[PDB]
């Protein structure tokens, strides 16, 4: 799962990163640069502000290295870049701290392995800082905010 | 004057009715933990905005 | 010299205004039908 997410670039430096799930590209809208990979970055792309999600049709060829999807969203354990997260009661818990701000792509993922989150940003509190994510419901995609989160 | 307060008590007594019922029928929303406030009544009423 | 008052717009309900009624009543209809839609949907969403 190293080959399927790809970092956004902004003057030289990783600003977050796009991520290539289900024949979509997709990305944090919010977040600017530039795709690394020179033959995704030349793709147009549709934003959309209330969903600060920026997404595109992935290009044939390299359709194989993209993750596979769910929508059914159990009570339970799911995975991360930093360590796990917690999805209990509509909302995504992770430990403070795991989650810096600029790192505001990634994906979460399953315990079957497929993506079922694309982190935006985080709403910090106590022990356990809530994620606010733009997730997919069975056909509509719908953004998850706690009060406060800050754009990551 | 007397027609216009008349006319003034019809109109409060109307609005405050219908604030009543946008309560009455909302507030069994707010004191669920589960904010569904399906968008039936949430065009219908002014929805409160549920903060997830 | 002429015996009118030099007055000339027509009145409504002469066909000339009334075309122009007609054009205006349904142009606006139109776009009040689009205001309407547009209401409906982004309320729809705004809740959905």
């Amino acid at each position: 799962e190293n080959d399927c997410i790809f970092e956004v670039k902004h003057e030289g430096k990783v600003t977050g990163y796009a991520c290539l799930v289900g024949d979509k590209v997709m990305k944090p809208a919010h977040v600017k640069g530039v795709i690394d990979n020179a033959d995704l970055a030349k793709l147009a792309f549709k934003k959309s502000s209330k969903y600060d999600l920026e997404c595109a049709q992935i290009p044939v060829h390299m359709r194989s290295d993209a993750s596979k999807y769910t929508h059914e969203k159990p009570e339970g354990h799911y995975n991360w870049h930093h360590g796990a997260v917690q999805y209990s009661g509509g909302r995504f818990t992770i430990p403070t701290g795991a989650g810096k701000p600029g790192d505001s792509g990634r994906p979460i993922f399953d315990n079957k392995g497929r993506v079922v989150a694309i982190v935006l940003g985080g709403a910090n509190e106590g022990s356990r800082t809530a994620l606010s994510v733009v997730t997919w419901n069975k056909d509509m995609v719908t953004r998850v905010t706690p009060e406060g989160s800050e754009e990551w | 004057v007397g027609m216009s307060l008349l006319a003034l008590i019809s109109i409060f007594a109307s609005c405050y009715m219908l604030v009543a019922a946008r309560s009455k029928c909302l507030t069994p929303y707010a004191l669920t933990p589960g904010a569904a406030v399906p968008w039936t009544l949430g065009i219908l009423c002014c929805a409160p905005r549920a903060h997830a | 010299a002429a015996s009118h008052s030099n007055v000339v717009f027509p009145d409504m309900s002469g066909t000339a205004l009334s075309w122009v009624q007609k054009i205006s009543g349904g142009l606006g209809a139109f776009a009040i039908g689009a205001i309407l839609v547009l209401v409906v949907v982004t309320c729809i969403g705004l809740r959905r």
